[PDB]
Order: C-alpha cells, then structure tokens, then sequence
C-alpha cells in the first residue's frame, strides 16, 4: 500500500575493530508514515535508538533515520528490522561493512 | 519561522 | 544559495484518540526545531545546538504558531472525508510543505506552499505566487474558496516577508554548520561476483551540503539505467553518503569512468579502476 520502505545498514565512518562508531539504520521513500524500526544486536533488541530526519520526497514519500552508537567487533552481528503496511512480514536487514 | 494555516480551512 | 523549509504532518488515528501533529524546520540541510503531539505538555523545541539560544518570546510564539496549526489540520481532515466519502473507520495522512529558495544575496529564487492527501499530491502554489493549482475535482473545491477568500496573497507574504528576514537571521547565528561546504571523498571498489563479472561501486563520502550527482561513464557513454543507485544518506556528522554501481566485464574494469559534481569539488572528479 502506497510505497515500500527502502532500507540501509551503514556506519557513520568506514568501521575499524575497536574504534567506537555510529550505526545507522536509514530508511527511506515509504508510505502511509506508521511504521516500527528496531535494531537488533545478535538477534536481541537495542535499548535506547535515536530517530532523525522526516521529510517528504519532494513527492511526499516519507523518510526517516534510526540510529546508534556501537563498537564493531568480529565475531557481533547488527541488523535492523522494518515493518510496514506494504509489506507482509517485517524485513530485517544486516549490516555488512564491506560495500 | 514558520508559516501559518490562520484558520484558512478546506 | 540558501533555504529555509518546513515539513508539516498530521495523521488520524480512529478509536486511538486526537490525531498526531508534528512539524520539522530545516535550513539548507541542517535540522533545528521540532514538534510531536505525541509528547505530553506539547512544546516547541531546538534540534541544533546554535538555535537553542534564541529567547523564550521566540519559542512562545512558535509554540503558538503551531497549536494554532494543529487545530485547523484535525477540521481539515474530516473534510476530506467528505470530498471523497471515505469509511469513518480508516486513518488517513494529509501532509504540507512550505518554504523558499533564498540567493546568497538575499534575493529569493522559489517559494513553496502545498498540500498532499494521503500520500498523492493535492493542492499548490505556483512558481508564479499568484493561483493554486489543484490536483482533482475534490481539491478543486479548495481552489475557489481560497481564491475568494484572498487566501493566496496571505501566503505569499510570509514567503516574501518573514521567510527571507529569518533566514538572514538564522544565517548569521548558525554559520558554524551552515555556512559550510565540505568536499567529498571519492574512490571506486572492485567486487567480484559469482555470475562470473565484477561489480563497480562509486563511492561518495562526508560531504555538505547534500546536492551531489554520482555517475558512470563507458568511454563518454553514461549507462543510467545500468547502475544501480542508493539514495543520499546523512552520516551523522553533518555530511552525506552515497554510492552507485554498475556491472562489468572481467578485464574492462578500466574502461569505465566514475564523475562526481559537487559544491566542495574546485573541479568535477574522475575516477577509474
């Protein structure tokens, strides 16, 4: 219905083992505007997650970014998990680091 | 500042 | 060449009480203020650290402003349900965007005011600021009240007026973060891939503001419909990201050329691999 949302996973700076960074978790060119976004550490759910930036497509599709702080590790996992109308079943999308 | 609807309704 | 743009919502929620207000200001690219309904004791608040030191007359007035705006789109909304006969049941969107392109002499280029009901387009203002444009024979109705009533020239005087003093205004205060232009870093990344060629990603990274074109050239023929592209995504940092890819050839990687536009970039970039 109306706009399916457009996921990415990404970090703020090319992500380097050890070195604290931001994950984000940026979706985008949806429609109706409820929709529930989670980030998911290993599968669990992430406490406390910021959202920024909700604006229109010049066509009016809505956008909107979650985002946190975290410390990439080798051996951790990050997702986020997006559910709208439009969609049957919530996504989850994984970050990967290597694009 | 933003503008305002000053009660100018559909 | 600045702007200051606002980006207006409310959407209903039937049995679930009063429907949700909300507005966001931007200048350029840079959030800083902000308003949800949804938040107990409704207020206006800063979303940029150099704004937060405007004074208490300000926020009042802007907190004013919008509760004066919150009432007219919940009226709004039940007459939407009558120019088009929809259930009482559902929950619908109407959404408002208003705003002016301003040059860096102070001379205004574009000024926006416009209306969208759930998720299409509704009604406009012109280029021109001097008659509306409505999108159906439901919003039509809109048209000729508003023509009558001398609604227009209301409109067109915050654009011309208030919208182009502020900016000046804002423009002075947050120049740290705004009056900034910062270059982008380039490279090309070289994948290979199981169907048997290899995938091309132009990288774009940290800069602002935010108008950038990302693109890929086969010997001076561009392949638009051949890469594949993701929307421009903020970093975090008061910078943008973007990238866009293509599908080539093992051996003909060097073929293939990546430019990138922007105001941080003297001259355009070129990149291979």
């Amino acid at each position: 219905i109306q706009k399916t949302p457009q996921i990415q996973v990404y970090s703020r700076h090319p992500p380097e083992n050890g070195k604290p960074n931001i994950l984000n978790c940026y979706v985008t060119q949806f429609h109706p505007p409820h929709i529930e976004i989670q980030m998911l550490k290993n599968g669990k759910k992430i406490p406390k997650v910021e959202m920024s930036d909700m604006s229109f497509s010049k066509d009016w599709s809505f956008y909107i970014l979650a985002h946190t702080e975290f410390t990439p590790t080798e051996t951790d996992t990050y997702a986020c998990r997006v559910k709208h109308a439009s969609m049957a079943e919530p996504k989850t999308v994984y970050w990967d680091r290597d694009m | 500042i933003g503008p305002g609807r000053a009660f100018y309704v559909i | 060449s600045h702007s200051l743009r606002y980006f207006v919502t409310a959407v209903s929620r039937p049995g679930f009480g009063e429907p949700r207000y909300m507005e966001v200001g931007y200048v350029d690219n840079t959030e800083f203020v902000r308003f949800d309904s949804d938040a107990e004791n409704p207020r206006y608040e800063p979303r940029a650290r150099w704004i937060e030191q405007e004074g208490p007359e300000y926020w009042e007035r802007e907190t004013r402003r919008a509760k004066g705006n919150e009432q007219s789109f919940r009226v709004d909304l039940r007459t939407a349900l009558r120019y088009y006969n929809q259930s009482a049941g559902g929950s619908h969107t109407l959404q408002w965007m208003a705003g002016c392109d301003v040059e860096s002499d102070g001379r205004l280029l574009r000024g926006y005011w416009q209306f969208a009901y759930d998720g299409c387009d509704y009604i406009a203002l012109n280029e021109d600021l001097k008659t509306w444009t409505a999108a159906d024979m439901a919003a039509q109705i809109t048209r000729r009240k508003w023509e009558q009533a001398g609604a227009a020239e209301r409109d067109r005087a915050y654009l011309e007026g208030e919208c182009v003093e502020w900016l000046r205004r804002y423009l002075k205060n947050g120049n740290a973060t705004l009056l900034r232009t910062d270059p982008p870093k380039a490279h090309v990344t070289h994948h290979r891939r199981p169907e048997g060629d290899v995938t091309l990603r132009c990288w774009a990274l940290g800069f602002y503001p935010a108008d950038i074109t990302l693109t890929w050239q086969l010997n001076g023929e561009e392949l638009t419909q051949e890469m594949e592209l993701v929307e421009t995504r903020p970093a975090g940092d008061g910078t943008f990201q973007k990238w866009a890819s293509v599908v080539v050839p093992l051996g003909k990687e060097q073929k293939y050329t990546c430019h990138v536009e922007h105001e941080g970039l003297p001259e355009p970039l070129t990149l291979r691999w």
